[PDB]
């Protein structure tokens, strides 16, 4: 971000979330094919979620998750649950409900970020590699 | 055949340089048509002279690359140029591809150098003089209930007037 | 059109100023009327052409091009006059046949000649419907006379030659226009279409004839109905299995949507306790959707687009339903017995390739169907599973399957017992099929379990090969089992060369196998031509005409096969030939088979030996020169196998002497080779001597010699235990494990303490 | 080989455009250094490694692989051009000797000279 400064196709805003946004927006802005539900703001709501848990920054995610009310599905509780348990407790139930829906569905979609993330959350297999083998 | 290229080297020149190499394929010349091919800029056919001249394996090379150009069918596209110096650096006067594509380089000019060109280029040169009119004799005659894919023997000046002749 | 009509004008206008000569322009007439056609000048194209016949009455097509041209001026008498007088002086030809054809259609006066270049263009290639429709345009003006004259000629020329499709096809369709329902279904009826269903264009119009005979004649519902219907069905379901094979994709979702639809309607009918033919018939069809299914995952998975690695589990299973639905045991009900031989055909086909399928893309693990069957077996994998399928299309409510519950039903295992006899049974349908062959060589080749070749040709030829059995032979005409098994081999090994080449120019993530009409052709045009030739040659004698070529590519294929002339071969495919023949002989215990591959063997061995001292002095690696054989540097031999090569042809020899009978040749040969196979091969000598000394009476004096011939194996048992304990590769290098060893020792040792 | 020349040449023949360049009229090894005028660099940067490849094969003194690299990718020109400075072994007596006076051309002078 301090790099990328502030006038260069939305710099960093300071702010956890912000800075996620922009870094998001420096990234990929465009819409990557394989979008589900709506967006926050025009950017990819599956990317935010990842970049958020790569980051680290819980509160982030707890704030794009408020954020996104009727932007996605019927996993808001899931995801807050998942924030804020730092244990992962989110209901074995649900979570081999996602682990089943995830090794039946989730499985050959064109979102990389998405794919990774409902990976991370059903909790399958032990390394699930999309496209991150690139020096990274 | 000497004389028939030294009239038909005035017929055509630089400009007519397709029709002066097909005269030259046809006729089965190497010193000065490879002189004129050096003095104006053909260096393939100059340094191919020598690996036609003998050698049949180039030519069955060539005849694979055609097999193999019809089976992914670019004959289509390629002009019938460089299909019909092949057919002659070959020696076969039609070829038949899988497309309904007939490619003809007209061998029936002169019954003198259809004879030399199925001597040299078609008929392997281990070949006699009586093998070699055999075949010729079953190419413009018949095989097996075919048509004639050559010419005739006639008169000079019988082959200056038309008569009523067909491919039975 | 290549040039630019300005600019060959300019350059024929600079041709004639530079040089007007009238002997050039009477002499090139013909290039002078080609030019001007180009350039668009019909009547400087026709003078050219008339000065061209003029000075020489040769060649039609001159006469050809002035017909052209003054039909597309306007004169069609002189067209069809010119034309009539090229075709009578060349032999036949089908553009002049068509162009003289359409003529008479325009000028509307019928005449004998018409129909005669009609009936040659038929007898040349009676394909297409212009023939059809040009022979209508040329009855019709005599009418219902006219149609008889147009329907014998069709029936004639369909006797003559079985390729009137689109003819017959056409026919239909000038029934139905002129409302004849009843002659169109009594023609599609025939027992001779059986063999024409595999056109995408006329099944789909013979499902469209029945559509209309069900929406037309629907007081009356009985076998001639559910004929009708089945027959339908069948064409339906050959449409969809064209229409993924082919190329496109649209054309082949629209086909699976039509057939789905189709078995949801009859699902809806039969679903009122049905117990018939119609329920066996149901599960063929749905085990025949699912692999079409799978085939459709496959193709789109095979396309860089979605993940190959996880796509596999739709396909496979689809594969399995496809291998645990059924096959129709015998006849269920009489009186469907000709379409009930074909069902139980695909049947079977359809169970061969899911269960080839399903080992090769079960990477060697068998829980893999028990987990697919526990993570797909409910409505939403159902629904997952239809729309990935028809791309967001036909629900629960449009798909068969929707309608009923999901409660995790079993499937079967896909057994190798099971797998030979469907291979035999689809041998009698890919007979001629050498794509087929090389497919399925390929497949059993993956799967590591090779069956018997001989077995293989006698399922695929019912008849006895011309002099078959034949060592060394020079006469084309005089084909035998043992080159067509090694032809077999070669293309097997030169396909899998070419398969693993293309996957390591590629990338390491391809599958392990693909499907037939993913690896398109699996030949080459002469080895195409050689199999027809072979082909041939077993239905007696090639056909008149191309009898000299195919007889010419026999023998040049022998020459090489047979190893006559040493054109120039690598030994490690014939190292792998020699080690398939001795296979095949093992599997077997025909004694006239067995001495048959033991001499092919040694012949290559010697063949094989003049190859193997070049390798030594560190030469040059021959390779094959001729287009057929397509094996390159992925079967290479080292300067350090000459030896094992040596070992391997000594094996080999002393195994012909064994199979002859000179066993105590055998026995020093395999003591005078230095390798663990050899003593292995003694003790299996000893041991079949043993057995065939205790076959006979067993009295009170054959004891000792029994006793002996124990001892004699136990020593070679023991010293191949302590070989083993010595080095723990001796297990390895050898065949068959060290528990059939322990198992032969106490067995003997158990044997010695015997006493009768 | 020629995939994206086969594919511009189609592009043309099928919609009159994809071809705003000097483009080639066969798909001939030959033909586009008899016009004079090239087409495609990535299709010359795999020609000139495949050119490296064969001379790092003959260089050797090899020509089994190199006939075999030949056949496998499409460029047997030059193998068949490089053979017209050989001569022909003049040793048969009968007809039962086999035919060994087929490789080379007496024109070795004017193949020099060229």
């Amino acid at each position: 971000v301090f790099a990328n400064l502030q006038q260069a196709q939305l710099g960093g805003v300071p702010g956890t979330y912000n800075l996620v946004r922009s870094f998001l927006n420096i990234r990929l802005p465009t819409p990557i094919p394989g979008l589900q539900d709506g967006e926050i703001e025009g950017y990819p709501v599956w990317a935010l979620i990842y970049y958020c848990m790569r980051c680290g920054d819980l509160m982030a995610a707890q704030q794009v998750v408020n954020r996104a009310q009727h932007q996605l599905g019927d996993f808001k509780n899931c995801f807050q649950e998942y924030i804020h348990n730092k244990d992962r407790r989110l209901s074995p139930t649900t979570e081999n409900k996602l682990r089943l829906h995830y090794r039946r569905a989730v499985r050959a979609s064109t979102d990389p970020y998405k794919r990774a993330v409902y990976c991370i959350i059903g909790r399958c297999d032990v390394s699930d590699n999309h496209s991150e083998v690139a020096d990274k | 055949a000497q004389e028939r290229i030294e009239e038909e080297v005035s017929l055509y020149g630089p400009e007519r340089h397709i029709e002066a190499v097909f005269s030259y394929l046809t006729g089965g010349r190497i010193s000065d048509a490879c002189r004129l091919a050096q003095k104006s800029g053909d260096h393939r056919l100059s340094l191919l002279l020598s690996q036609m001249v003998g050698s049949q394996e180039v030519r069955d090379l060539i005849t694979l690359q055609l097999v193999d150009w019809n089976k992914l069918q670019v004959d289509h596209y390629i002009q019938e140029e460089r299909l019909r110096v092949f057919c002659l650096l070959s020696g076969t006067p039609v070829w038949r591809s899988s497309d309904n594509r007939s490619i003809n380089v007209c061998s029936q000019l002169d019954w003198k150098r259809t004879l030399g060109i199925h001597l040299w280029y078609m008929l392997p040169p281990t070949a006699t003089v009586a093998q070699a009119l055999h075949m010729y004799e079953q190419a413009f005659q018949e095989q097996e209930g075919g048509e004639p894919y050559a010419c005739y023997p006639l008169p000079p000046y019988l082959e200056d007037c038309g008569f009523s002749f067909g491919d039975d | 059109m290549r040039r630019s009509k300005a600019e060959i004008q300019r350059y024929v206008e600079n041709a004639q100023n530079s040089a007007s000569s009238p002997r050039e322009k009477s002499m090139k007439g013909f290039l002078f009327a080609r030019l001007y056609y180009e350039a668009k000048e019909y009547e400087l194209a026709k003078r050219s052409v008339s000065s061209y016949i003029s000075v020489q009455e040769r060649d039609p097509k001159a006469h050809r091009f002035l017909g052209q041209l003054f039909e597309i001026e306007g004169n069609v008498e002189k067209a069809v006059g010119c034309y009539k007088r090229s075709l009578e002086l060349n032999p036949t030809q089908k553009d002049l046949t068509l162009r003289i054809a359409e003529l008479i259609c325009t000028l509307n006066i019928k005449d004998g000649r018409a129909e005669y270049w009609v009936e040659r263009a038929s007898k040349l290639f009676p394909g297409s419907p212009e023939i059809y429709r040009l022979k209508e345009q040329l009855l019709s003006s005599q009418g219902e006379a006219g149609w008889n004259q147009l329907f014998d000629l069709i029936q004639a020329e369909l006797f003559a030659r079985p390729n009137d499709v689109y003819v017959n096809l056409k026919l239909v369709d000038l029934f139905l226009s002129n409302q004849r329902l009843e002659e169109a279904v009594l023609h599609c009826l025939k027992p001779e279409r059986r063999a024409l269903r595999t056109d995408i264009e006329w099944c789909s119009c013979v499902v469209r004839v029945f559509k209309e005979y069900l929406a037309s004649k629907q007081g009356q519902k009985n076998t001639n109905m559910r004929m009708i219907t089945k027959e339908l069905l069948l064409a339906q379901c050959d449409v969809v299995f064209l229409t993924l094979s082919k190329k496109d994709v649209q054309k082949s979702k629209e086909a699976l949507e039509r057939f789905d639809q189709a078995l949801l309607s009859v699902k809806q009918s039969v679903s009122g306790t049905d117990a018939s033919d119609l329920s066996v018939t149901f599960y063929e069809m749905r085990g025949h959707y699912y692999m079409h299914a799978g085939t459709l995952l496959l193709k789109m998975a095979q396309s860089c687009e979605v993940q190959w690695k996880a796509l596999i589990e739709p396909a496979a299973l689809c594969y399995l339903l496809a291998y645990q639905v059924p096959k129709p045991k015998s006849k269920p009900v009489k009186g469907d017995d000709n379409g009930q031989g074909f069902l139980e055909e695909l049947a079977f086909d359809r169970q061969s390739k899911s269960g080839h399928l399903l080992l090769t893309l079960s990477h060697g693990k068998q829980n893999f169907i028990s987990e697919i069957i526990e993570t797909f077996a409910n409505q939403c994998g159902q629904s997952i599973l239809l729309k990935f399928l028809f791309e967001d299309n036909l629900s629960m409510q449009d798909s068969f399957m929707g309608s009923d519950d999901i409660s995790y039903v079993e499937n079967r295992v896909p057994d190798l017992s099971e797998l030979s006899q469907h291979d035999n049974g689809s041998l009698r349908i890919h007979n001629g099929d050498l794509q087929h062959l090389t497919w399925l060589g390929l497949q059993w080749h993956f799967l590591s379990t090779l069956p018997p070749l001989r077995k293989w040709l006698k399922q695929i030829f019912p008849r006895v090969p011309q002099e078959t059995s034949r060592l060394e032979s020079n006469i084309p005409e005089s084909i035998c089992l043992l080159d067509l098994e090694v032809f077999l081999l070669a293309v097997v090994q030169t396909s899998y060369l070419q398969l693993q080449d293309n996957n390591t120019t590629a990338d390491p993530n391809r599958p392990r196998c693909l499907p037939l009409p993913i690896c398109k052709q699996l030949f080459t045009d002469r080895q195409r031509s050689w199999w027809d030739a072979v082909y041939s040659l077993i239905t007696k004698k090639a056909l008149p005409g191309t009898s000299a070529k195919l007889r010419s590519v026999i023998q040049h294929d022998l020459t090489t096969l047979r190893a006559q002339e040493k054109h120039g071969l690598q030994p490690a495919v014939l190292v792998n030939w020699a080690r398939g023949l001795h296979k095949t002989g093992y599997s077997l215990n025909s004694f006239y088979d067995q001495k048959e591959y033991m001499g092919r063997c040694v012949h290559y061995w010697k063949k094989l030996l003049p190859l193997l001292d070049l390798v030594k002095q560190k030469k040059s690696i021959p390779e094959p020169v001729d287009p057929l054989f397509k094996h390159f540097h992925n079967k290479d031999i080292k300067v350090s196998e000459v030896k094992d090569l040596e070992d391997e042809a000594c094996i080999a020899f002393a195994t012909l002497d064994l199979v002859d009978g000179k066993t105590e040749d055998a026995i020093i040969a395999f003591e005078s080779v230095k390798n663990v196979v050899a003593y292995w091969n003694l003790a299996l000598i000893y041991q079949r001597k043993a057995e065939e000394i205790e076959n006979d009476c067993l009295p009170a004096e054959e004891q000792e010699e029994f006793q002996e011939c124990l001892l004699k194996c136990k020593g070679f048992l023991k010293m191949i235990c302590d070989e083993y304990s010595a080095y723990p590769s001796i297990a390895t290098s050898l065949p068959v494990p060290v528990e059939t060893v322990f198992e032969m020792l106490d067995s003997v040792k158990q044997s010695l303490g015997e006493a009768m | 080989y020629w995939e994206n020349t086969l594919h511009t040449l189609k592009q043309r023949s099928m919609l009159s455009l994809g071809s705003s360049r000097p483009l080639v009229s066969e798909l001939d090894p030959d033909a586009p250094i008899r016009q004079k005028l090239p087409l495609d660099d990535l299709d010359r940067e795999d020609d000139i490694r495949l050119l490296k490849y064969l001379f790092t094969l003959i260089r050797a003194g090899m020509t089994d692989e190199a006939q075999r690299l030949c056949k496998r990718c499409g460029q047997a020109w030059r193998a068949a051009t490089l053979e017209g400075w050989k001569l022909y072994h003049d040793a048969n007596i009968n007809g039962g000797t086999e035919l060994q006076a087929v490789e080379g051309n007496p024109y070795r002078c004017v193949w020099k000279t060229c």
